[PDB]
């Protein structure tokens, strides 16, 4: 490596001297704790180390060395249902060796080196490959796990061992170019694997949560933010999103969060049962969690790990979930490193790197097409936390640029408890001019109007409320008061939802389209009805609205059972009017 | 259709330019064994030393060392390694270490006379 | 050739090396690695003792033993040719399609020198852009500076593209048309999402005007710094096509917001005291030097049309960026956030959109001279309206008297009818017409801004 | 029967388009191939001279 030692210390930072010809940003084992730092500044013989391992009582003179390589992941199977924290280290083992805490400086391998796996070579000796193709599969859960050749690695094949039980350790395929391709390989995180070309959106991505999807859906590539103050769902809706999918694997970060904040999250997972495999849903999930008593800077590392996993799996044909918990952390991180390198921070105190890197973080995801001609798409859904509790800080506001659509939340709804608290006079979508193909393909064409035809309602709900509280609903007439309880239903059976209800736990387009016709009716009937000299009082009392008020209950199977059931009752009861 | 026509043409001209390049490469690689190789030595040797306002010593293949007698008299003399088509040198201190590879001379002129060749060529 | 070694500091896109003596403030140099792969290099501060190099890449794995610089040129110039249209380039300016590196004809500096006012000739032609908004009120004169203010998550791009396909001169009011003119554009962004990208492309091929165009593309994922290089690079591709090749090129800028972002970085990370609200002060210059290039010179058949589009956060026109832009620039057309989610497209409306170049010989003379004053009526006409947007919400359903009722009645009307255009195209006349039709609901004798003839002429 | 008339019209519109779009390629592609060739042939003659010229410049 290179030898040298310490020079001065400042909290998470330390400077080091005598190192020279050293590389830029590396695995820097520092101290006899051996702390993996990173060279941010390279100045003369004087190296800034930058730990991700909590400091305490170092001195001056301890050895400092460095690989001369950045930071990358052991790849292979065994990933699902694993822990890796932010610095890749797998808590599993740690948990065991270190009692009951987290203790810095304890080092282990990441991915296991003892586990056996059946091997099916899909390659033969003397063959020729290309960088990113598959060499062989491995049975992992309900998955065709594959060993994708690393980038810029190709050539003839010297041998191929036949089937067997192995650890990822051995090369099964040594190239006829003298290249022993072991299963895992090294791909530095701060970069992205390329793809043969990129495939593009036109396919909906559903987490199935009603309103969320139905009003402002997102596509399967895409990008979106979540912001709002503490309280409305942010911290925990995401958990819930995981419990359903329109995707395969589920890769979950977490940063700066507290242990209790992710407890259940872990342990419940085996009871969750995906229905797209029927599996116990922990089998396709990833713990990349981070405490909140790590170095500020380890909330950098942590983020990058996720996404770099995502591609790997995605190139293995898959639909990937990344659900970024709080960029605020990350922010703060860099905000701290600043102090160290002493830079005039841009307004509100941040480095003006800011959205530099952010920008790229969003890009990398999406649906693509690989060398292997496989599909897979990365979906990302990021959360934010500005102090005041809204757009009023650049770190949130500029986040709104490099993105697709966003999912606003606000305090006020959180008080009266409407989970989620989306301000539906908030957010926008940016795909609903291109999700219609798949729409009138599964629902049927009468979704592409009628949905919109719900919107008009709440548009017009706004415009009147204003005056309602300014005078009273009283000096307003029937048709006015119409929409008032239209809107009402749009909340009663949408906005108000739970993620605790065994029933509304998962919901779908059928229920969607379902109530999408239900409501329609009242309108269309009543519009004529109140012009039958009828008073809206009475129309409010017509119990059939009350019936639809049980809408969130029909467990979604026997859903057209009750659809059609009450369908008639509408055209029944109202034939009096 | 037009786009295919354009590509085709430009592509083709690329075949041309590459050949012309190749011939230079071939030619430049044939200069040592053209008898004018000692002649060539000091042209470039003097040339680099002139460009280095400092002086220290020159460094080159032992091959071309003989051809140079001039700055075998002058300089500190430390005529070593290989700069091999080109001549290298270093002036005072480690500093800047200005050289003159013949192949870098192609690349220099290329960046210029990319334009001129095309005029000569298609006409 | 030359050859420089002796690093001293690396940290952020700022480099340091001594023993320079004949380096040029702003010079493209190289950065040979040890791995073997070159990186860029600007001389953004030569000094007697050391100097600043400006890494156009990031640095990674970089060392203190093989980091080797080589002055490529003193200044950045670039070649160009006519024949290179439909090709792709990037911030560096290497071709991206895979076809030959261009053969220049003439190289020319990139920073340029500015115009001479004597050499400029006043604008005087305008085009039909296909949306009334502009095309009635503000009048997009040829070779103008028009910024289109938008916010995120608004239809920023789309609307731009429309213009690109409906942009066309008017022979009718003259004797000269596209039987005397072809047409063309040069587009670049400076990094964007992917989603905006492809979307873009499909409107050039289906128009097919792609061929006769130039693309520079930086994608929002390349080294950040090359955000500040790129504009100019393309911008010199404008004069070149304008003056010796002679053309009618629309040049489009979008993502300038992000321009300055990066700008800032070098700005302050190196040093300079910030020159206002978290930005450097020469920001002004840097955004002068970009926009200023437009216009036409005497007797030339070029046309340097700058159309920038960008978005500041919120809608504060007072947020730094559009700020100064305003002074600098000329045009000013706004999206209107409010209109957006009430479904009217393009949401552009005058609420502070306030043109500039209008009076100078278009929308009149050659054009109907029952246009100018039309506009002006409508202007205040709208005023008179919307005032009451508040007063209504204060008094009650109504307490206003009968006449003034009409005001509000035409407001709501106007917006809905007039301002909504589908993928439509309304000719300048088809437009205009409507205008008098909206003047209809106001009785005469309230319209007091246009002569007696005109008023009845088209009532 | 008017729906029939238009339906049939479409046919002709798609056919005329089809046949011709295929034809346009023929003429263009073989002209592309032809001219591309014709610039190679154009080049050949003074190709040499360029090398001579360039070589003379770089050398000292
Ligand atoms: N989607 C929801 N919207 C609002 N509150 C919810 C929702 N789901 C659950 N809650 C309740 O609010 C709690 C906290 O919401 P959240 O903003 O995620 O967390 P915190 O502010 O505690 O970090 C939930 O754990 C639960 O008690």
């Amino acid at each position: 490596m290179i030898q040298g030692v310490i020079q001065k210390i400042a909290g998470p930072a330390v400077i080091a001297k005598g190192m020279l010809g050293a590389r830029m940003y590396d695995i820097c084992k520092v101290g006899e704790e051996g702390l993996v730092g990173e060279i941010i500044r390279l100045d003369g013989d004087t190296a800034f180390v930058q730990v991700y391992e909590d400091t305490s009582g170092l001195k001056v003179g301890e050895p400092v060395v460095s690989t001369g390589l950045p930071l990358a992941v052991e790849l292979g199977p065994g990933m699902l249902n694993g822990i890796y924290d932010g610095i890749q280290r797998p808590l599993e083992r740690i948990r065991e060796k270190t009692g009951i805490y987290i203790t810095r400086g304890v080092v282990v391998h990441a991915l296991d080196r003892e586990k056996k796996w059946a091997w099916t070579p899909m390659v033969k000796p003397g063959d020729e490959v290309r960088g990113g193709m598959v060499l062989g599969t491995v049975p992992e859960f309900g998955f065709t796990h594959k060993i994708l050749v690393p980038p810029d690695v190709r050539g003839r094949v010297k041998e191929v061992k036949p089937a067997g039980e192995y650890t990822v350790e051995e090369p099964v395929v040594v190239l006829e170019d003298g290249t022993e391709l072991k299963m895992y390989h090294t791909w530095p995180v701060r970069r992205a694997r390329p793809v043969q070309r990129k495939l593009d959106p036109n396919t909906p991505f559903l987490t199935g949560m009603r309103i969320l999807d139905v009003l402002f859906p997102v596509a399967m590539g895409g990008t979106a933010a979540i912001p709002g103050p503490f309280g409305s769902g942010k911290t925990v809706t995401q958990q819930s999103l995981a419990k359903w999918s329109n995707a395969d694997v589920v890769v979950y970060v977490g940063c700066g969060e507290r242990g209790n904040e992710m407890t259940d999250v872990l342990v419940e997972f085996p009871e969750l049962t995906d229905p797209k495999t029927g599996g116990p849903l922990m089998h396709r999930t990833v713990l990349i969690a981070n405490t909140s008593n790590m170095p500020v800077a380890a909330r950098e590392a942590s983020i990058y790990v996720g996404v770099t996993i995502a591609e790997y799996f995605r190139d293995q044909g898959f639909s990937v979930a990344l659900m970024a918990d709080s960029t605020s952390r990350w922010a703060e991180a860099l905000r701290e490193i600043s102090s160290r390198l002493e830079e005039m921070p841009a307004e509100e105190g941040y480095p003006p790197y800011l959205a530099a890197r952010l920008a790229a973080f969003y890009e990398r995801a999406g649906k693509v097409i690989t060398l292997g001609g496989e599909e897979g798409a990365v979906t990302i859904v990021g959360a934010v936390s500005p102090p005041g509790g809204d757009m009023s800080e650049p770190v949130t506001q500029s986040t709104l640029r490099i993105v697709g659509a966003f999912w606003r939340l606000d305090a006020s709804l959180a008080f009266r408890r409407h989970f989620p608290a989306i301000n539906w006079n908030g957010s926008y979508s940016l795909f609903t001019s291109a999700l219609d193909p798949w729409y009138r393909e599964n629902v049927a064409e009468d979704y592409p109007e009628l949905r919109d035809a719900i919107s008009e309602l709440l548009q017009r709900e706004a415009g009147l409320q204003e005056i309602v509280q300014l005078v009273g609903p009283d000096a307003l007439q029937d048709a006015e008061r119409l929409v008032i309880e239209v809107g009402r239903i749009i909340r009663e059976d949408f906005l108000q939802q739970n993620a605790y209800h065994e029933v509304d736990a998962y919901c779908s387009m059928k229920k969607a389209y379902g109530i999408m016709k239900m409501i329609l009716a009242f309108y269309k009937e009543a519009e004529a009805a109140i012009k039958r000299g009828v008073s809206i009082d009475e129309i409010l009392q017509l119990p059939v609205l009350e019936r639809i008020g049980r809408a969130r209950y029909v467990s979604e199977e026997e859903f057209p059972a009750y659809f059609e059931e009450a369908m008639k009752e509408i055209q029944g009861a109202f034939k009096a009017l | 259709g037009e786009l295919l026509v354009a590509t085709a043409r430009t592509q083709a001209r690329g075949e041309v330019l590459e050949e012309v390049r190749r011939r230079v490469r071939e030619a430049l690689e044939a200069l040592p064994q053209k008898p004018e190789w000692p002649e060539v030595v000091r042209k470039l040797a003097l040339e680099a030393l002139e460009a280095l306002p400092g002086a220290k010593a020159l460094v080159a293949n032992p091959e071309d060392l003989p051809h140079l007698e001039a700055m075998a008299r002058e300089r500190g003399v430390e005529l070593q390694a290989e700069p091999r088509l080109g001549v290298r040198a270093v002036g005072a201190e480690g500093k800047t270490q200005v050289e003159n590879s013949l192949l870098a001379r192609m690349d220099r002129a290329w960046d210029a006379m990319s334009s001129k060749v095309a005029q000569a060529l298609w006409g | 050739k030359k050859e420089y070694t002796g690093i001293t500091y690396i940290s952020g896109p700022l480099l340091f090396v001594e023993n320079a003596k004949d380096l040029a403030y702003g010079a493209i140099v190289d950065i040979k690695d040890g791995t073997g792969r070159v990186r860029g290099g600007q001389v953004i501060e030569v000094s007697e003792e050391y100097a600043v190099i400006q890494v156009f890449e990031e640095t990674t794995g970089l060392d203190l033993a093989t980091t080797s610089v080589s002055l490529v040129e003193d200044v950045a110039r670039l070649g160009v040719s006519k024949e290179m249209l439909g090709r792709r380039f990037n911030g560096i300016g290497k071709p991206i399609d895979g076809l030959p590196p261009i053969t220049p004809e003439k190289r020319l500096p990139i920073t340029g020198l500015p115009l001479n006012p004597v050499a400029r000739r006043k604008p005087e032609q305008f085009i039909q852009t296909g949306i009334s908004t502009i095309d009635v009120m503000n009048t997009l004169v040829r070779g103008q500076k028009l910024p289109i203010f938008s916010g995120s998550g608004l239809p920023a791009n789309e609307i731009a593209a429309q213009i690109a396909r409906q942009a066309t001169v008017r022979p009718d009011l003259s004797g000269e048309g596209e039987k005397e003119e072809p047409f063309a554009v040069v587009f670049a962004a400076m990094g964007i999402t992917q989603r905006e990208l492809s979307y873009f492309i499909q409107e050039f091929e289906r128009t097919g005007a792609l061929s006769r165009s130039v693309l520079f593309l930086n994608k929002a994922d390349d080294p950040t710094i090359e955000r500040i290089l790129t504009p100019r690079m393309a911008l010199t591709v404008a004069e070149y096509l304008a003056f010796e090749h002679d053309y009618h090129v629309l040049v489009i800028l979008t993502d300038m917001t992000n321009y300055c972002e990066a700008l800032r970085e070098i700005g302050a990370a190196r040093e300079e005291i910030p020159g206002r609200r978290g930005y450097p002060g020469y920001m002004y210059t840097d955004l002068a030097t970009i926009y200023e290039r437009a216009g036409v010179v005497e007797g030339k058949k070029g046309s340097v049309t700058q159309i920038p589009i960008l978005s500041m956060p919120d809608d504060d026109r007072t947020h730094p960026i559009p700020d100064l832009t305003g002074y600098i620039t000329e045009g000013q057309i706004q999206l209107s956030r409010e209109l957006h989610r009430k479904g009217i497209y393009p949401p552009i409306d005058p609420l502070p959109s306030l043109s500039r170049l209008m009076n100078n010989g278009v929308g009149k003379g050659k054009t109907r001279e029952d246009h100018k004053q039309v506009s002006d009526q409508l202007y205040s006409a709208y005023a008179n309206g919307v005032d009451i947007r508040k007063l209504v919400a204060i008094i009650g359903e109504d307490a206003l008297t009968e006449n003034d009722r009409r005001y509000l009645q035409f407001a709501d009307a106007f917006e809905r009818f007039f301002i909504n255009q589908g993928q439509q195209n309304r000719s300048i006349e088809e437009s205009l017409q409507i205008a008098w039709a909206l003047l209809s609901m106001l009785p005469q004798g309230e319209l007091k801004r246009i002569s007696k003839d005109h008023i009845g002429k088209y009532y | 029967e008017a729906e029939a008339k238009a339906k049939a019209l479409e046919a002709q519109y798609r056919e005329r388009e089809r046949a011709e779009t295929e034809a346009l390629l023929a003429r263009y592609r073989e002209r592309a191939e032809a001219e591309a060739k014709a610039v190679r042939e154009k080049a050949m003659a003074r190709l040499d001279e360029a090398v001579a010229l360039v070589l003379k410049e770089v050398l000292p």
